[PDB]
């Protein structure tokens, strides 16, 4: 004697109520450890719903600062034709190094946005980079 | 709190919009 | 002094390449099926591309090579449907080997 | 007729770990020659039907 | 065996067949209850109608729902729903009360342990609709330490033969909320005629209110 | 109780 | 007299404990992150159910919160552990091709069951037809693909609430964990993602298993002298 | 979608029309209404 009614209640709920009423003998084998170490979600079964009007998913877009740079990089000098190596968590390319001089310069006071990219490439030219301008 | 979460701003990737071969003329 | 998700995900090259079209990358072929090379380059999906009619014999399970990614995941919502279709593979052009 | 040996014990353990596919011997063989495929790749007519 | 079966539903449905014309089917609905909570019901279909009388009461015990009870001899509280087009207004009820509700209804709630209730079914009087209608508003009773967990407050239980001693009949597991629940001035809660038009006395019915046979 | 006939699946059993 | 005893030395008391296997030692954020669990499918198949589970998108790609799959990963392993520790029957489930090969045989090496193969209907509600009266059913299915190969839910997920067996189950961004017991949220696509998922399994059960052998060849020992 | 119907149940599944498939299909499957839709449209 049991219950196959998947979408009324949980496994759990279900369990502990049959196991009240006298219907189920026994326990299961998993209910006492349901029971000290119960999931974060009750397993419920939920109907998805399709949002209309002014409902939208509360994902946001991950952006960083650095992205701003990074737009204006690529549009300038384009992907560098150095490849890129996903595989080295550590992996630096020529935009994040052109990045990291940029965020440098700044935090020596300089302000201007025209001007701080400028000097950012000198400064690249300088340590034997090589900065191809797209036009 | 923390400087490494994301940031609310827009898209800085984003690509401009096609354009007819007519668009902007007389 | 425990490093936070928050920061891996910054600091990740994937986070740091921005958007893929038209990336090079460096891929490896981990699994051939006749003149199909599966290749991985450190995403989510892994991209299918034809054995290259010069030099066809130069790659084989394990080779390094060079991609220019087009698309990370090929998905497209087609007319009637409430979600995306998935092929469940990226998009990417082989180029050649990748030499030291 | 050749009678299917018990595939499980007392505690009610199956003994093949494929057991709960209902094909455990022809699932276990396509396992094993699909396995043998492997290693040749990592290592790398007349008379009979 | 300790689960008793009860026939709600037994319809002839006849098929029409490429090459055999009209045939005759059973289609039955049954409900088992074992009078302490556990109830459930199942839909038999058979040519004959004894093998569709063992289906569906077999079927049923393998589908059971569990229907809390207040003091194992009522609901919770007043239960108003609509299954497709067959609504059910059930009304809690002192014990004494009998159950007054539709035939059916009185059946499933044998096998359930419920002792008084009132029911009123208007619109499709369907007997599956009915019956799935029935224990999907059973099912869905928050029972009093549900309320009291929900609102971190008691639940204090005013009864009229009791004067105006408070009873608790639950509190919170968790701590106790130290802030009073709004007293909202004038309740925004939907009200049905049918009750408002009885407690003013302007619902007069000449079947209403009959004598009848215990049940 | 009631005597709904009892089903007996042995018989045509292997 | 002396069963009471036992069920309370052996049963009930790795029952007492947060993490009595120390199944936390057995990853990190970081670790996941190096396979890749992060990485999630685009947002047009996002599903609604995993919003709760998603650290935001990343240029229409969607991002798993490692922080809550580290704490989701860390039930599920503590369940799955527990229940190895029982001596219940796992099986493992997922009908990805990729990985059926290797699900197979993490299943055999850790002393469970695998069912990578067409899933046929009825094998759990009509069990005692196919297999026969006597047959006992899984206590644990794990899933490593919720999906089918149609992008649909596994029907075993369906059928394993109505047979009441808990279910763990990797569910990336385009699944649904409402009827899943214990879920992770993780990348279910990437090699990397689910060989670390085969290990952390397949070490939680393997030393959940020796934990009993030890605690009853112990309770033995004491009990003699 | 249109009057004519396209809400297929498997409709991320991947057409796959190969020589090889014919083989490995089951003839005993009866062809859907939109399986010659797709049939149609690769003739197109
Ligand atoms: S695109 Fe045609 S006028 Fe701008
Ligand atoms: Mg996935």
């Amino acid at each position: 004697a049991g219950s196959r009614l998947e979408t009324v209640g949980s496994i759990f709920s279900r369990t502990r109520d049959l196991v009240r009423a006298g219907v189920l003998k026994e326990k299961p084998l998993w209910f006492d450890v349901y029971d000290a170490f119960p999931p974060l979600r009750e397993p419920v079964f939920q109907r998805p719903r399709v949002r209309y009007g002014k409902a939208k998913a509360p994902i946001q877009d991950i952006w960083y600062h650095e992205d701003r740079i990074r737009a204006k990089f690529y549009s300038v000098y384009g992907s560098g034709q150095r490849a890129f190596d996903l595989f080295n968590p550590n992996f630096k390319s020529t935009c994040q190094r052109f990045v990291e001089k940029y965020t440098e310069l700044q935090k020596l006071g300089e302000t201007d946005e025209e001007k701080l990219f400028v000097e950012t490439g000198k400064a690249l030219l300088a340590e034997g980079v090589i900065l191809r301008r797209v036009g | 709190s923390n400087e490494d979460l994301p940031i609310s701003m827009e898209n800085p990737y984003k690509e401009p919009l096609k354009k007819c071969i007519l668009c902007g003329k007389h | 002094n425990v490093e936070s998700f928050a920061s891996m995900l910054r600091h990740s090259p994937l986070t740091q390449m921005g958007p893929a079209k038209d990336k090079l990358v460096i891929g490896r072929i981990f699994h051939i099926v006749e003149n199909d090379l599966y290749i991985d380059f450190g995403g989510k999906f892994h991209c299918v591309c034809r054995r290259p009619e010069v030099d066809g014999e130069k790659y084989q399970k394990g080779t390094r090579v060079r991609l220019r990614l087009l698309d990370l995941e090929l998905t497209s919502r087609f007319l009637g449907a409430t979600t995306d279709t998935t092929v469940l593979e990226a998009n990417a052009v082989l180029l050649g080997i990748q030499e030291s | 007729p050749r009678q299917r040996a018990i595939q499980w014990g007392e505690d009610g353990r199956p003994f093949h770990y494929l057991f709960y596919t209902g094909k455990q011997s022809y699932y276990s063989l396509m396992h094993d020659v699909y396995g043998m495929l492997l290693n040749l790749e990592k290592h790398q007519v007349i008379g009979s039907r | 065996e300790d689960f008793d079966t009860r026939i709600l539903e037994v319809r002839n449905v006849f098929t029409m067949t490429a090459k055999e014309g009209r045939k005759k089917s059973i289609r039955v609905l049954v409900a088992v209850g074992n009078g302490k909570g556990a109830a459930g019901f199942s839909i038999g279909k058979a040519t004959d109608r004894m093998d569709a009388f063992r289906k569906a009461k077999n079927r049923a015990v393998h589908h059971l729902h569990y229907i809390e009870r207040y003091e194992d001899h009522t609901i919770f509280h007043d239960i108003s729903l609509r299954f497709k087009r067959t609504h059910i207004k059930m009304k809690k009820q002192p014990k004494g009360y009998g159950l007054r509700c539709h035939r059916a209804i009185i059946t499933i709630c044998r096998l359930i342990g419920i002792k008084d209730m009132y029911a009123k079914v208007s619109g499709s009087i369907n007997m599956l609709s009915l019956t799935q209608g029935l224990f999907r508003g059973l099912s869905r009773q928050e029972t009093h330490q549900q309320l009291a967990d929900k609102k971190g407050l008691h639940v204090v239980e005013i009864r009229e033969e009791c004067g105006p001693l408070p009873i608790v009949v639950a509190s919170p597991r968790g701590p106790l909320r130290k802030d009073p629940e709004p007293e909202d001035e004038v309740p925004d809660v939907k009200l049905d005629w049918e009750d408002v038009k009885t407690a003013q006395g302007m619902k007069r019915s000449v079947w209403s209110n009959l004598k009848r046979a215990a049940t | 109780a009631f005597v709904i006939p009892k089903k007996n699946v042995p018989t045509s059993k292997r | 007299e002396d069963s009471t005893d036992f069920n309370d030395k052996i049963l009930n008391e790795p029952l007492k404990h947060s993490d009595f296997f120390n199944v936390k030692e057995l990853f990190s954020v970081r670790s996941l992150f190096d396979a890749r669990v992060h990485l999630g499918h685009k947002a047009g198949c996002r599903h609604r159910f995993m919003e709760p589970y998603i650290f935001g998108s990343r240029l229409d790609h969607d991002i798993i919160d490692l922080e809550q799959t580290a704490t989701h990963l860390q039930l599920a392993l503590n369940f799955t552990a527990h229940m190895a520790y029982r001596k219940g029957i796992i099986l493992f489930i997922s009908r990805n091709r990729q990985f059926s090969y290797l699900i197979e045989n993490m299943a055999r090496d850790c002393g469970e069951y695998a069912h990578t193969r067409y899933f046929r209907g009825g094998m759990l509600t009509n069990a005692r037809l196919l297999f026969g009266p006597t047959v006992r059913l899984p206590d644990l299915i794990i899933f490593l693909h919720t999906l089918n190969n149609i992008f649909e839910p596994h029907v075993a997920v369906r059928d394993a609430a109505k047979m009441n067996i808990p279910t763990v189950g990797i569910v990336d961004t385009n699944c649904n964990p409402c009827l899943i017991t214990y879920p992770v949220p993780g990348n279910d696509d990437s090699p990397l993602a689910v060989h670390l998922y085969c290990r952390l399994f397949q070490t939680a059960i393997t030393r959940a298993k020796e934990k009993r052998q030890q605690v009853e060849a112990l309770y033995r020992l004491q009990g003699q002298k | 979608k249109v009057w004519y119907e396209s809400p297929s149940l498997g409709s991320h599944s991947t057409y796959k029309p190969s020589k090889l498939e014919f083989l490995m299909r089951s003839t005993s499957k009866k062809t859907r209404k939109e399986d010659h839709a797709r049939l149609r449209a690769l003739n197109g």
